């Protein structure tokens, strides 16, 4: 993540992100709200720094240092090119989102009415069926990833050495390679959890209630979607098991 | 030190989140407790040993079949969740979770663990389950389920007051060391 950003979110929630000056002017049940949506924006700048692990430390790490097989950094890495692409452009219209709302004078006092919009394009027409596309093809290559992960790491040295050199700093001791991949998986089943909450504390005004009611069931719609869309690969399977499944 | 993982399985309503929140800051947060966990690694050391203990939540997954069993790979240790306040949360371990987590953790150690044990003498709880003709998991309650189901061990806490939690990931973390 870029300093501006890590500052702006460094705190365990909204009330203490902004002045004490500023929160005392609002009413408890908005910031019960922006507390959630501070939530959902923190949670996400931190998956976007995942998916950065994932691209520009292991990823680029491997192809410039070590000599693997052709297909290896792929089979390791499926998607994540693309991955990064649909969330940093999600990132980058949250904190569009934010930074408008910025009294003038401040870098750290907003309030965000109107979130349930936002939601409802990112979770509907072409982004959603990339998104849909994509976590289908990650989720369904996750056991085969985390194999070649392994086989990699027990068998070669210049492998296990490249991994136990950039991960070695405190600050990746939660983002090993496996880590990352579960991480990256779990990231949309929490949309749901985070969007409840965050619809719980707007009932104030009827337009924002029924946007994010509309954006809940386009998450969960994208989840069963992507959820039937499973089958994992197995490298070595034969025809006949996968006919006979 | 030694890494092992643990994954915590259970109804939406077993407060597994809440559990996992107040282990990885040994504190219940108070200005905000968050909705979700992301993931965290412990370090403890239990009877000697280091060990660094990554923790998962499988909140969220309990609706989707297929995503899942993605959090289970090469899990160490499986923390099977119910809360005290909740007879139907108990009620869906042996039928469900039970069968999933043999099916795709294969000989590692269950510990049943009552969250929420606060509750058992809370007025405003009694009152609610009555209506329904229910009370409270009594603890012989907790202990038959988890040694029907071939569970390692049964434990109680409250994530509220703490009580108990430290003591539920030095447990787990001494089951995954075991062979
Ligand atoms: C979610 C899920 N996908 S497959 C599966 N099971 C496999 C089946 C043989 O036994 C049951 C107990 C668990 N469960």
């Amino acid at each position: 993540s870029m300093e501006m950003d890590e500052k702006d979110f460094a705190a365990d929630s909204w009330s203490l992100a902004v002045d004490s000056s500023f929160l005392q002017q609002h009413k408890k049940e908005v910031m019960k709200q922006q507390d959630v949506i501070y939530e959902l924006i923190q949670t996400e700048l931190h998956h976007v720094r995942t998916l950065k692990i994932m691209t520009r430390l292991f990823r680029t790490g491997m192809l410039e240092e070590l000599h693997l097989e052709p297909g290896v950094v792929q089979g390791l890495f499926p998607c994540v090119d693309e991955l990064s692409d649909i969330h940093t452009r999600f990132l980058s219209q949250l904190l569009e989102r934010r930074r408008q709302a910025l009294c003038p004078g401040s870098t750290r006092n907003f309030v965000i009415h109107r979130l349930g919009d936002l939601l409802i394009s990112q979770f509907s027409g072409p982004s959603a069926e990339q998104m849909c596309k994509t976590y289908s093809e990650f989720c369904s290559r996750h056991s085969k990833a985390l194999k070649l992960y392994k086989e990699l790491y027990a068998r070669d040295k210049r492998f296990q050495q490249f991994i136990r050199k950039v991960t070695r700093p405190a600050v990746l001791k939660r983002h090993g390679v496996q880590e990352c991949i579960l991480l990256v998986t779990q990231r949309i089943t929490k949309y749901p959890l985070l969007i409840s909450r965050i619809l719980q504390h707007s009932h104030g005004i009827e337009e924002e209630r029924q946007d994010l009611t509309t954006a809940l069931g386009l998450v969960k719609e994208l989840l069963s979607n992507v959820d039937e869309g499973i089958y994992q690969l197995e490298k070595g399977a034969r025809l006949q098991e996968i006919y006979n499944r | 030190a030694i890494r092992k993982k643990l994954v915590i399985v259970g109804d939406g309503a077993c407060g597994k989140t809440c559990l996992l929140i107040v282990f990885s800051k040994d504190q219940f947060p108070e200005v905000y407790v968050p909705t979700v966990f992301e993931n965290y690694v412990a370090d403890i050391e239990v009877d000697g040993k280091q060990v660094e203990l990554a923790l998962w939540d499988t909140a969220g997954q309990e609706d989707y079949d297929r995503l899942r069993p993605l959090s289970y790979p090469d899990t160490d240790v499986i923390l099977m969740c119910f809360s005290i306040d909740s007879p139907d949360s108990l009620e869906n371990i042996p039928e469900k979770w039970t069968p999933e987590v043999k099916h795709f953790c294969p000989n590692v150690p269950i510990i049943l663990v009552g969250n929420k044990k606060d509750l058992r003498n809370d007025e405003h709880t009694r009152r609610e389950l009555a209506k329904m003709k229910q009370e409270p998991v009594k603890p012989e309650e907790g202990r038959d389920m988890a040694n029907r189901i071939g569970a390692f061990g049964y434990m109680e806490c409250s994530a509220k007051t703490k009580d108990g939690v430290r003591e539920v990931f030095e447990m787990a973390t001494r089951a995954a060391l075991q062979a």
